[PDB]
């Protein structure tokens, strides 16, 4: 995340991080039930054997309340791919069920149309994630949360030099900035409404980092509630 | 306006039936007496910033 603040006791608790066999974070997640994380297809490239941790806010040393979770069934979709980034979604379904607690909870699933007449009409949405402060940088050892206003979709396709399909939609600053980087990629994007945080979207991907004249680009949840049902079942 | 009014009031979820709102809640939420409000059943209802 560049710019933005670090996410303070409790106020990011859906907060996931897949990490490695040399247990480092390249992705983020979101909790939406004690069995299943969100996350984003294109992660599940950045590494081959991979486990979850949750209740984790500084990746230096350990406090007692992060909890890691192995993963039993991966389910990416079948239509994402690297030459448009189209489809970037994935559902893991982990071995072991998530104890909640300070700093772990699941972000609400929002139903498709009143998300989209009502949340998605925001001004503003929240992302969050362990990645890079900077275009050039190590990861972040410290949990990050940005507020990022919806951007008008006519303006972020003209914008982009990539096409923005339907299942995506772009968030951010035009030259202020604040961005969501590399690493944060697979995190939540959430909207609040009354206090209580739904989950809208998924990081996806953008051309560099709070770039002027560049949005960042997220998968549309709401265009995968069905997928997203379907998987947490089978 | 209905549910355009204020999300006709509702908590969280906003339906029009008979061309009137009918509020719901994400699961984990249990709906109000007054047809509005949702009341979580457990500590951790999805949705909510754990501060205490
Ligand atoms: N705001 C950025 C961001 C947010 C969230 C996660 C990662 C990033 N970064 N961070 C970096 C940095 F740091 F600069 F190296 C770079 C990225 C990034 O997404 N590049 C990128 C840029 C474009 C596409 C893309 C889209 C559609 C179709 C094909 C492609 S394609 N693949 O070109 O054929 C995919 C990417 F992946
Ligand atoms: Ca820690």
């Amino acid at each position: 995340i560049v710019g933005g603040q670090e996410c303070k006791d409790g106020e990011c608790p859906w907060q996931a991080l897949l990490i490695n066999e040399e247990n480092e974070g390249f992705c983020g997640g979101t909790i939406l039930s004690e069995f299943y994380i969100l996350t984003a297809a294109h992660c599940l490239y950045q590494a081959k054997r991979f486990k979850v941790r949750v209740g984790d806010r500084n990746t230096e040393q350990e406090e007692g309340g992060e909890a890691v979770h192995e993963v039993e069934v991966v389910i990416k979709h079948n239509r994402f791919t690297k030459e448009t980034y189209d489809f970037d979604i994935a559902v893991l379904r982990l071995k072991t069920p998530i104890t909640f607690r300070m700093n772990v909870a699941p972000a609400c699933l929002p139903e498709r149309d009143w998300a989209e007449s009502t949340l998605m009409t925001q001004k503003t949405g929240i992302v969050s994630g362990f990645g890079r402060t900077h275009e050039k940088g190590r990861q972040s050892t410290r949990l990050k949360m940005l507020e990022v206003p919806y951007v008008d979709r006519n303006s972020c396709k003209l914008s982009s030099s990539f096409i923005i399909t339907q299942n995506m939609f772009c968030a951010g600053y035009d030259t202020k900035q604040e961005d969501a980087c590399q690493g944060d990629s697979g995190g939540p994007h959430v909207t609040r409404f009354k206090d209580t945080y739904f989950v809208t979207g998924i990081v996806s991907w953008g051309e560099g980092c709070a770039r002027k004249g560049k949005y960042g680009i997220y998968t549309k949840v709401t265009a995968f509630l069905k997928w997203i049902d379907r998987s947490m079942k089978t | 306006k209905l549910c355009s009014l204020d999300n006709g009031d509702c908590d969280q979820f906003c339906h029009e039936e008979q061309n009137s709102v009918v509020c719901s809640c994400a699961r984990g939420y249990t709906l109000a007496d007054n047809g509005k409000a949702c009341i979580p059943t457990g500590p951790y209802p999805c949705g909510k910033q754990t501060l205490e």
